[PDB]
């Protein structure tokens, strides 16, 4: 059977889709979102971590001279110093007072635990949404997972279900994404090969297995002091540790729509935004015939108590007359209220109770039991708690009924004013007609 | 490795009309964080070291 429905993208809310099949008894279906996942595509740019300044022991050329040698080493420095007279504990290391050179060599290398402790810069685009849905209709009760697009169909008890693409293309991740362990940051990391010392990206490596390493740490070399072997050098501190103690909070603490950001892989789950179109293919076996379905007539709706709270604070009493017991499908054709139960036990007493959630003072929702029809009218009340720990179960409709007390007074005032205006119009019309008559 | 970390006491919440007031009793600098669940969140940050409201 061909049928399409649209459901909200809210977890923990069961949409009630109703199928009015022609030759069969109506069926009401449970569409329950158990959990979603918005999965972006990540393009790794580089890997940033703490660096390691390797300063080997200086060669001290006692009464001699050497020249600096260029080396294919990231951030390499090589300075020769003449006239050095170092000292050791036992005495003077070299022989001549001033005819001596010391070779100072230093460079930047990937730290031993970039393999362990590192941050990855990503680009996020084309987020792919996948959601978990429970289908429970008639006698079956199943849960399946499907990609949210008009190109995936999953079998549920012989049924072909396809959830068409996310209503909106909104994503919480920006173009540039930096991931450290379980935290994701919306950060404009510097482009590869253009890093500054002391900031994030001072040293950059394309891959963990990369052999090429870019380092810009402003390493400097300076004369040793007289009678000391220490290879003086002044260098900018690691920008990775600076970022670590200036990162602040991650995207989990600022994501809109209550998104929960996790990693492995980087994803945003249970975001409450947009709608999920549903296309349904139900076979004949699921439906029930009206010959075996009870015939329900004389359905009136009267309401004892109703409160427009977040939960199902409305209580509806229905009276009807059936011929045989069985199970009807109940639905609200109006978004004003949503009936908690989809099928109730239908017996001889002819009276049934229903729980519904509304948000308006005077709701007018319509209830159909099997094929019967009736109109439910109520005066719902402002509830007790300023705050509750659960979300609203209604559609958040606050427009009162056309026949509500407020709309009744408004309509009375409008009717009186319109009667006065039409009386004035008729009087002037008659007067003008008489004037052209004379 | 896994490290045992302390768990702060549950704050005392008095419900006002779409207001939320909490008693905070930290033994040490404790991070309080909240955000809105709607379209435009308004995240917060403050490290709590004494009793505050
Ligand atoms: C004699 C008086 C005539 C003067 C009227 C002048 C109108 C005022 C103009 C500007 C007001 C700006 C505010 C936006 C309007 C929101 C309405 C809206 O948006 O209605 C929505 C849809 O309505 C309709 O479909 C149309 C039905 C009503 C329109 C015409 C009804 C006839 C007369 C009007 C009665 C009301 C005025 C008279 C009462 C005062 C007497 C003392 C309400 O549905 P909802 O819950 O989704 O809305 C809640 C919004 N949610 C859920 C998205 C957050
Ligand atoms: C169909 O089955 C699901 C999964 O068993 C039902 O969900 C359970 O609901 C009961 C309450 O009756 C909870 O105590 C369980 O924790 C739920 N199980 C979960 C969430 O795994 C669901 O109520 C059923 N829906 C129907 C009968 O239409
Ligand atoms: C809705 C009810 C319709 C009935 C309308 C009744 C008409 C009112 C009765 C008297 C109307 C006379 C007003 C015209 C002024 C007469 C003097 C003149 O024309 O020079
Ligand atoms: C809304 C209340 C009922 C509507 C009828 C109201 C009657 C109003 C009185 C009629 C106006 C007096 C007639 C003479 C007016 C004139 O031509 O100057
Ligand atoms: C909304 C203001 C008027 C516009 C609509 C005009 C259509 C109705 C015709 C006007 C009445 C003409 C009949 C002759 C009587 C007269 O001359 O007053
Ligand atoms: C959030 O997401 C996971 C999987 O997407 C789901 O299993 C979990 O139940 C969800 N949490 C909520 C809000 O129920």
């Amino acid at each position: 059977y061909e049928h399409t429905a649209t459901i909200p993208n809210v977890v923990g809310f069961p949409y009630k889709a109703h199928i009015e099949r022609n030759g069969f008894s109506p069926m009401t279906l449970q569409l329950e979102v158990l959990g979603t996942s918005l999965e972006p595509t990540l393009n790794l740019e580089y890997i940033t971590c703490e660096y390691k300044t390797v300063v080997p022991s200086p060669y001290i050329k006692c009464c001699g001279t050497s020249e600096c040698r260029s080396m294919e080493r990231p951030d390499y420095q090589c300075q020769v110093y003449t006239g050095v007279y170092p000292f050791m504990w036992g005495g003077a290391y070299c022989f001549c007072d001033t005819e001596n050179t010391q070779l100072s060599e230093a460079y930047v290398d990937r730290s031993d635990v970039c393999k362990h402790d590192h941050a990855a810069a990503y680009k996020a685009h084309t987020a792919a949404m996948k959601a978990t849905i429970r289908i429970s209709y008639g006698n079956l009760n199943q849960t399946t997972t499907a990609f949210v697009n008009g190109e995936h169909t999953v079998t549920v008890g012989g049924s072909r279900f396809t959830f068409g693409p996310i209503s909106t293309a909104w994503t919480p991740f920006d173009n540039k994404i930096v991931v450290y362990k379980n935290d994701v940051y919306n950060q404009d990391f510097p482009p590869y090969g253009s890093g500054q010392p002391g900031r994030f990206g001072d040293i950059q490596s394309r891959t963990v297995e990369s052999k090429d390493l870019y380092a810009n740490t402003a390493l400097k070399l300076s004369r040793p002091s007289s009678g000391t072997v220490h290879v003086p050098y002044t260098q900018t501190p690691s920008g990775f540790k600076y970022w670590l103690k200036e990162r602040g909070t991650s995207l989990n603490d600022k994501a809109p729509f209550g998104c929960v950001i996790k990693t492995n892989p980087v994803r945003a789950e249970n975001c409450a935004v947009g709608n999920i179109p549903v296309s349904m293919d139900i076979p004949d076996t699921a439906f029930t015939r009206v010959i075996d379905a009870p015939a329900v007539t004389n359905l009136e709706c009267q309401v004892a108590v109703c409160t427009h709270s977040s939960d199902f604070g409305g209580i509806a009493t229905l009276t009807f007359k059936t011929d045989k017991p069985g199970k009807c499908a109940v639905h609200s054709h109006s978004n004003v209220a949503t009936i908690q139960e989809a099928a109730v036990d239908i017996k001889t007493d002819g009276k049934i109770t229903l729980h519904f959630s509304t948000a308006s003072a005077s709701p007018a929702f319509k209830v159909s039991v099997c094929s019967a029809k009736t109109t439910c009218t109520a005066a719902c009340e402002p509830p007790k708690d300023h705050i509750v720990p659960y979300g609203a179960s209604h559609n958040n409709q606050v427009f009162p009924d056309m026949s509500g007390t407020a709309m009744t007074w408004v309509q009375r005032v409008a009717g009186g004013l319109g009667g006065l205006t039409l009386a004035a119009v008729a009087v002037l019309i008659l007067v003008t007609c008489v004037t052209m008559r004379r | 490795s896994t490290c045992r970390v302390p768990v702060a006491r549950a704050p005392g919440v008095t419900y006002g009309k779409r207001e939320l007031t909490v008693k905070l009793h930290p033994d040490h600098p404790t991070l309080l964080t909240y955000r809105s669940l709607g379209a435009d969140p308004r995240p917060y940050e403050e490290w709590i070291d004494r009793y505050v409201e």
